[PDB]
């Protein structure tokens, strides 16, 4: 069965359910924008994201002379409905290609399970929301609805290529580094994708390389996936937690610091970075910040609302936490359980992985330089698929990544902008 | 983060 038992048509009227208009919690105002729910849990807003940040509503690119290397600007991307139906399609298809994967349908069972917790209550005798845990759903009736979601997939804002993984703050608790967890927008597009180098030191210098190989959308879309489930189980690692790069010249004589949280989520050798007392560091920290919910829980009487039952969500965050209950029914972590799930999410899930159930050729560190962005379109069958990508089997693009290499299968990428030398 | 300001 597929992830999305539906296929959306971006035209198709809305129903008030899966198909609405919706307001996020920006604590700002803003109009509805039509949205789409996918799968439990999950809805996609075809639109550029001007609503998360007040500050970061301006589309249009500054002069020429003040735009950063790394970066695309295109004020009319995704302003029209066709684009908006190709971007609804091209998300769910990157959805069913990880889902494809047992790598991919683990990481999102994960996710689908990661509720964020209900802390909101003043009163440590009964468990509330936090609304911004929410976004408001207009009904066929005009009203408003509030539903609880985990993952909201949305268009970039004005850098098209800056995707990454928001959510909003609360404003005393941390949490996305508290156990507690919070609704995760990822600015994210599968209409654009990104060169590398076949060989590692040509991928790693600043100077060499037109981006010959281009990246699977896939890897990139799990790539904010991970982040989201850190995010979610409320154990991300601050930013202000970085390693100073010492192993690439280039990274140095810029004085680039990358954060913990980055590293882990690539993965691989990235990951080995973290040496092992500051690995330990955190893994004590949070499993304290999964005990104190516990403590928490066991202190809750009543329940706020009435969507759902105390007993079903203490129930729910037993599940997501996986907390042992004694005979009393008061609930504990169990150190063996929570090393297993904490694993689960920092290591298992990680990029590099995800390379090797896609079978792709992929940047081999997180420690490299861009080297130009493409304008793709995934959503024909004969272009991308669900099983393949781009390395169609029984054809020429089946073997050594044929797919991916923009030279061979030239008619698939269009170079937008080249970032190399301009460093 | 899809990288860094590189
Ligand atoms: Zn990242």
């Amino acid at each position: 069965m597929p992830f999305v038992n539906k296929q959306f048509n971006y035209k198709d009227p809305v129903n008030g359910v899966d198909i609405a208009y919706i307001k996020i919690p920006n604590a700002g105002q803003m109009q509805p924008v039509k949205a789409f729910k996918i799968h439990n849990k999950i809805w996609v807003i075809p639109e550029r994201d001007t609503f998360t940040n007040p500050e970061e509503g301006d589309l249009n690119p500054p002069p020429e002379a003040k735009q950063v290397p790394v970066s695309y600007y295109d004020s009319t991307y995704l302003s029209t409905d066709n684009e908006k139906d190709n971007y609804l399609k091209g998300v769910t298809k990157l959805f069913e290609r990880i889902y494809s994967t047992d790598l991919g349908r683990m990481l999102l069972t994960s996710i689908v399970r990661g509720i964020p917790f209900w802390g909101g209550s003043t009163i440590d005798t009964e468990l509330k929301v936090i609304d911004t845990n929410c976004i408001n759903v207009i009904q066929p009736d005009g009203s408003y609805r509030s539903e609880e979601l985990n993952l909201v997939i949305i268009g970039p804002s004005a850098d098209i290529i800056q995707f990454e993984c928001k959510s909003f703050g609360h404003e005393v608790l941390n949490l996305t580094r508290n156990g507690y967890g919070s609704t995760q927008y990822i600015r994210f597009s599968p209409d654009f994708t990104f060169g590398f180098e076949e060989s590692l030191e040509v991928d790693t210098n600043p100077l060499l390389g037109a981006g010959k190989f281009a990246t699977d959308p896939a890897v990139t879309l799990a790539h904010e996936l991970i982040h989201a489930g850190h995010r979610l189980y409320g154990i991300a690692i601050n930013p202000n937690r970085v390693f100073k790069v010492n192993t690439n010249a280039y990274y140095e004589m810029s004085g680039l610091e990358v954060s913990f949280e980055e590293l882990r989520t690539f993965g691989g050798h990235d990951a080995k970075f973290i040496d092992s007392l500051q690995e330990n560091e955190f893994r004590l920290y949070y499993y304290n910040k999964f005990k104190d919910i516990a403590s928490t829980l066991n202190k809750a009487k009543s329940i706020v609302g009435t969507t759902a039952s105390l007993q079903y969500m203490k129930n729910v965050f037993k599940e997501k936490y996986l907390l042992s209950e004694d005979t009393s029914g008061k609930f504990s972590v169990d150190k063996l359980k929570f090393d297993k799930l904490y694993k689960m999410l920092t290591e298992i899930y990680t990029e590099d992985n995800f390379v090797k159930f896609f079978k792709v050729l992929n940047r081999k560190t997180y420690l490299n330089f861009d080297k130009a962005v493409f304008k793709i379109n995934i959503v024909p069958k004969v272009n991308y698929t669900i099983y393949d990508g781009f390395n169609l089997r029984n054809t020429n693009l089946a073997a050594n990544f044929n797919g991916q290499n923009t030279e061979i299968n030239n008619m698939n990428f269009t170079k937008l902008k080249n970032f190399t030398g301009l460093f | 983060r899809r990288a860094t300001k590189m």
